[PDB]
DNA sequence: AGCTGGT
DNA sequence: ACATGTGTGCTAAGCGCACCTAATTTCCTGACGGCAATCCTTACCAGCT
């Protein structure tokens, strides 16, 4: 059983993802350039969000031997550590590995100070990095794991590393045509002097857009990799439900402080999932009434309708939710009269759907 | 098959077998002349093919049969040039690699004419290159935008350049 | 066209006053003040009834928003790519031609009702550079049909002539 | 009479299979095969497997033919990396095809009326999933076009058949080349120093067992035999709309029908009416239905055309009856009331 | 008798067939460069998954489907990619990733599908209304799950919009219509822009059967006028699925 | 514990930010043309301040 | 006693 | 998207502008990070079925 998570954020000029020169990025979509936001980014955002730091447990990192060398007072064991992963398989430090982090803090700690050997430490460290599930942040984003066999010991083998995402986050898509614009700015130099010139003349792009940014959840992958429990499920569900509508990305946040909310959720529970990419394959050109998250609104409940009727789904129907606080934006202006739940909250969307999950609430999952 | 860091798949190899043929065994003679090649790495067997090529025997220059005697390092080197940046295992532009098949099987047809080196030449043969570099190209910049006309430009000026190798 | 043409002659005849309400309308639509509108049904009715072909009514109410706003006259051959281009050689290279150039491939992606800033920004900078003729008639027809890309690509490659020149 | 077909082979991908392709690397020639038609044939009548080899190849490999080339396809090439084990074990065989991409084609099939005749019945109506010699390459055009007649030698049959053309400004090939095969015009004759050999000749067919067969260039400009086609058919959609009729004759007697339906009078301001207004721009008008206009006084429809011309102008129209389009119309009318100059026109 | 479902489907940014080096794949068709996904792509996307599976004589006698290559209805346009990596563990410097880069497209596609007589009744299984029940299936099967790729960081699986069933037995694609790769105006969608291509296609070719036309809610029109150019503009899920199977049997 | 400020002013006609060619500052907000200034110009105008004088003590310079 | 996954 | 609903009865002609005008200096960023595999064998040998 899978979630589909939907917003509509409109945002203020904000540069909150860039490319290699630093541009906004931008994608074709339906023949039009659309203003667009990085998937990754977006995880990373939810990931170091400040509601996350209870679940906040996978560690992505190339300098492991300077977290066995942190927490040993005396002891110094940071070559043979080196040693012991340079023929773990990664070769030089190294690679990036992903992990959960006081698991290897700790037993890897145990694991390698011991004057047991060289070669079968290796083989145990290797070990201890594969069976390094017990984290739902690594259930979610995914994660393999590929040693090099050159520089590496034909004694040293790797379990099956195969670890599925259960998190489809898509690219933050606009609704409307991207209009791209140039920030000038100048780096004024604090001391006088004869030029009377800026320190640095720069270059920034932002872009002001209303996104419609769009997740999934694979429930069922999601405690596939996350073995037989359900509670840490439920927990790391209302966590990424609380993070996703209270987080934004950490671009340039200090110079945009663009800390909108999202003004649209729409959770609908099917064994089919659809993004409404195609409610705004129309580009939303705003009218003198209304204003573009009304017009956004409207198209994408016009969507809603030709596909509750035109692909009607009866045999599950849709348990389409809304965020519209105290009704202040509502979806079924003139018909779309389909939202069961229409609600003016966030933790009880949260409650809501952990309850269809299963007998569930708020309040006591969130101890895991 | 497989475009690696240092290989770009591109045709029938009749380029790569002419410098110990025409300086070392036989070399310049008249009669039609047929190039048999059999890739195979190690114990796998890839391809097999044929190429009936012309040569009467009109003498020979040794630089630029050179050159002619390797072209997939040039092909490669072509296809590695990304859009934009100078990384060096990026892989480049891979459409590229698509309209490469084509270009060499329409170079190729006398291939024995550019061999001998009448009119022939390899300056001359990249022209072929450009109509399949355009159209390449309206797909790669899809903006009717100065800019992108430019960057169109730049890419048509995209050529194999020889290797003394 | 022979209707266009005289849609850009009875733009010229207005006076003071009808240009001064009109330049007040900047990025307003013709119905929140009266006689916007009926200067712009006096301009635009008579003009279907004598010849066969009109601009589109989008496009004559911008165009005669900026004309009230900039005052150019009318002369054949000075379209926005040629002066255009001509003002981005008078430029160094490395700093402040990406930004003209950037300011005008601004237009290229953008649809006739949101051109109105963008077109101010580039007949700002070539009131600058203190130019008088603009073709009114053929920035006009080169517009009503501003959604098909070979006019975008030719005006496009208009600007590349004039630069390389 | 009519001795030939002119098979239409045209679609967006297309191969016909090479003699160079043993291993991963399966290639195409740059020309129809005579098994690369043949099997569209034997598709087309509803065989195959090993029904072909007997009374169906040997029932036309006595009998020449001429292929012609309207424009030569570039080759592409489409990765293809077959599973093998996985949906043995998960080692992922490897494979590339050559493709003949946007090529179209003219087959000849000459010698005698009888089975021309029963295969002219063959390409339209009888099917076996018919495809341009590569299962996953579709035909684009009907391949029963260019009907059958008489001409009597190669060139005459390969060139009295009209080229087409898909739009109006498009580059077209003035030299069309010709794949004839060979011609023993007396008993003895060696072929000419330029033939080059094609393997296309089955005496089976599964497995694949062949033949070889001598193929001779030919060439053919366009003008003397051959000529462009008519093309038509506007690949431009932009979807249609009337617009500026004042009256044709059926203006002036459709407007009175709402005049006094109406009892002379306006609707939203009611008061002694002049004109009529239209809504629902599903046709502008030529031919009107009477329970679409709306007989209007002059203010109020004035405050139609502030609406309607600002903002989009688009289809949808105003139909001043559900009040949600009420207070910008009187607000609208209370300017026009308040600043219309009647000496400065309308 | 034969099954032509000609089948539009727009796709929301993201990358779904690639090739050695990771681009979209591309076709060459009207004298452009227009993106493709393969056709055995999408034909084992039909299979290995259960929704469909609710058919082993129609991909395995050989087999039962003509899939095309789908081929964009406008021009490819690749775009390219930027990923780093974090480095989550403070460092003397920041940055440790592949640092690489990875290449998407967003494309409107086109697809010809074929079903005979024989080839459908041979194919039996085990009835002869089994010959009418799969091919039901598959008439909604055929745009029930887009492929597979890049969805766990590019989210795409946008159900089609419009759809095209022909019982026309002559097999021609109306690749024809997309000679000339579709522009856009600002009047009209994309989709809408292709879908009046493929009914000013189909108005033609009849000069020298039906249409079974799809559109959910009837917001796609074939034709703008009272003479369509299909006289079946309908469709809501399995209806058209049993109209199929009584026009069969 | 993170304060907030959300500030509503009215301005006179003023140019407080402007580009290169000397327009204001421009953003696209709702689809409709908003006139802009910059963080960073509030940002050195609470710096450089009449009252953040005994708050002072940075120079981000080059000489 | 052979077989099969690894070197 | 002027015409057409005249309803005792609704004019109209002459006239509509020229010229000087648009400036510059300088200022523009460094570094760190860039993936591993797997898509024919020196093939027999011993863990054990
Ligand atoms: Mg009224």
């Amino acid at each position: 059983m899978l979630i589909e998570i939907h917003m509509i954020q409109n945002h203020s000029p904000a540069n909150l993802n860039r490319d290699d020169l630093g541009a906004p990025k931008t994608c074709y979509f339906g023949g039009v350039l659309r203003s667009r936001i990085s998937s990754q980014c977006i995880k990373r955002s939810i990931r170091t969000s400040n509601d996350f730091k209870a679940l906040l447990g996978g560690v992505r990192t190339r300098r492991l031997a300077d977290l066995i060398q942190q927490e040993a007072g005396e002891t110094e064991c940071w070559k043979k550590a080196q040693e012991i992963l340079n023929k773990c398989g990664f070769k030089n430090t190294k690679m990036l590995v992903f992990m959960s982090k006081d698991k290897i803090k700790d037993l890897a700690r145990i694991v390698l100070d011991n004057s047991l050997g060289l070669t079968e430490a290796a083989q145990q460290v290797a070990n201890v990095i594969a069976q390094a599930t017990l984290a739902p942040d690594i259930a979610l984003c995914g994660r393999m794991l590929e040693p090099n066999d050159k520089d590496k010991d034909k004694k040293v083998k790797w379990s099956n590393t195969t670890v599925e995402a259960a998190l489809q986050v898509a690219h933050a898509i606009s609704t409307h045509i991207a209009r791209p614009e140039i920030d000038y700015f100048v780096a004024a130099d604090d001391v006088p002097g004869e030029d009377a010139g800026a320190g640095h003349i720069g270059e920034s792009m932002f872009a002001s857009a209303c996104f419609y940014k769009y997740f999934s959840i694979d429930w069922e992958q999601l405690v596939k990799n996350l073995k037989g429990d359900t509670n840490l499920a439920a927990h790391t569900v209302g966590a990424f439900l609380l993070a996703a509508a209270k987080t934004n990305p950490s671009g340039k946040q200090n110079s945009f402080a663009a800390h909108n909310y999202p003004d649209g959720i729409l959770v609908e529970f099917k064994n089919s999932p659809i993004s409404y990419a195609n409610a705004f394959v129309r580009p939303v050109s705003v009218v003198k009434e209304s204003d573009l998250v009304e017009q956004s609104i409207g198209q994408l409940s016009n969507y809603v309708n030709d596909i509750r009727l035109g692909y009607y789904d009866e045999q599950s129907p849709v348990i389409g939710f809304w965020f519209s606080p105290n009704n202040r934006y509502p979806l079924g202006y003139k018909h779309s009269k389909l939202a069961s739940r229409n609600i003016g909250n966030l933790n009880e969307l949260v409650g809501a759907v952990l309850d269809y999950i299963g007998g569930f609430k708020w309040e006591e999952v969130q101890k895991s | 098959l497989m475009s690696n860091d240092r290989y770009t798949f591109a045709d029938r190899d009749w380029y790569s077998p002419l410098f110990s043929y025409l300086h070392a065994e036989g070399n310049s003679r008249q009669g039609k002349l047929w190039l048999v090649g059999f890739a195979s790495d190690k114990a796998k067997s890839i391809d097999i093919w044929d190429k009936i090529i012309e040569l009467e025997g009109t003498d020979t220059n040794d630089e630029l049969l050179a050159q002619l005697a390797n072209r997939a390092t040039a092909l490669n080197a072509m296809r590695k040039k990304p859009l934009r940046g100078d990384f060096k295992k990026s892989v480049g532009t891979p459409q590229i690699a698509d309209i490469i098949p084509h270009a060499e099987n329409r170079i190729a047809i006398n291939a024995g004419k550019m061999t001998e080196n009448r009119g022939y030449s390899w300056q001359d043969a990249d022209t072929e290159y450009g109509e399949l570099l355009t159209k390449v190209a309206y797909s790669l910049e899809p903006a009717q935008t100065v800019d992108a006309r430019l960057k169109r430009g730049n890419f048509i000026s995209r050529k194999p350049w020889p290797i003394i190798p | 066209n022979r209707g266009t043409v005289d849609f850009i002659a009875s733009l010229e005849n207005l006076k003071e006053g009808d240009l001064g309400i009109l330049r007040k309308l900047r990025g307003a639509r013709l119905d929140e003040k009266l006689p916007g509108f009926d200067l712009f049904s006096a301009l635009w009715w008579p003009l279907r009834q004598k010849n066969q072909r009109a601009p589109k009514r989008e496009v004559a109410w911008l165009i005669a928003k900026l004309f009230a706003e900039f005052r150019f006259e009318q002369r054949e051959g000075a379209t926005l790519p040629i002066l255009m281009g001509g003002i981005c050689r008078k430029l160094e290279p490395k700093k402040e031609l990406p930004r003209v150039l950037a300011r005008f491939d601004q237009l290229a992606s953008l649809d006739i009702m949101q051109m109105e800033e963008p077109l101010s920004v580039i007949m700002g900078i070539l009131r600058k550079h203190q130019q008088v003729c603009l073709d009114w008639v053929g920035l006009t027809d080169v517009l009503s049909f501003w959604e098909q890309e070979p006019v975008k690509r030719e005006w496009s490659d208009s600007f590349i002539k004039a630069y390389k020149i | 009479p009519p001795n030939t077909l002119f098979l239409r082979l045209e679609g967006a991908l297309q191969s016909w299979g090479s003699n160079e392709a043993k291993f991963a690397l399966r290639r195409t020639a740059d020309a129809p095969t005579k098994s690369g038609v043949l099997g569209l044939l034997c598709a087309a009548m509803g065989i195959g497997r090993a029904e072909a080899a007997d009374s169906w190849l040997p029932k036309l490999a006595n009998l020449r033919m001429g292929v012609r080339i309207d424009r030569p396809g570039i080759r592409w090439w489409d990765f293809h990396t077959v599973g093998a084990g996985q949906r043995t074990r998960a080692e992922t065989l490897l494979s590339r095809r050559e493709y003949l991409a946007d090529a179209s084609f003219l087959v000849a099939l000459q010698g005698e009326p009888e089975l021309v005749a029963k295969l002219s019945a063959a390409l339209a109506k009888p099917v076996w999933a018919i495809y341009l010699g590569r299962k996953s390459c579709p035909p684009s055009r009907p391949v029963c076009e260019h009907p059958p007649g008489f001409y009597n030698t190669l060139e005459e049959a390969l060139s009295a058949v009209p080229l087409q053309k898909r739009w109006h400004n498009e580059p077209l090939p003035q030299i069309l080349p010709c794949v004839m095969d060979w011609i023993p015009g007396y008993d003895g004759e060696h072929a000419p120093d330029d033939a080059e050999i094609h393997y296309d000749l089955p005496v089976s067919f599964q497995p694949p067992r062949h033949l070889p067969r001598f193929v001779i260039r030919r060439e053919l400009v366009v003008g003397e035999d051959v000529q462009v086609s008519r093309e038509t058919g506007t690949s431009v959609w932009r979807p249609k709309g009337t617009r500026a009729d004042y009256n044709n004759s059926e203006y002036k007697k459709v407007r009175a029908e709402r005049l006094v339906m109406d009892h002379a009078a306006c609707m939203v301001c009611k008061a002694p009416a002049t004109t009529v207004q239209h809504v629902n721009y599903r046709r502008a008008g030529g031919k009107e239905i009477p329970e679409d206009l709306r007989a209007l006084c002059r203010l109020c429809a004035d405050a139609c055309t502030m609406l309607e011309y600002g903002s989009g102008m688009t289809t949808n129209r105003i139909d001043p009856c559900d009040p949600i389009w009420r207070e910008r119309i009187l607000a609208k009318r209370k300017e026009i009331v308040e600043f219309r100059s009647r000496g400065q026109r309308f």
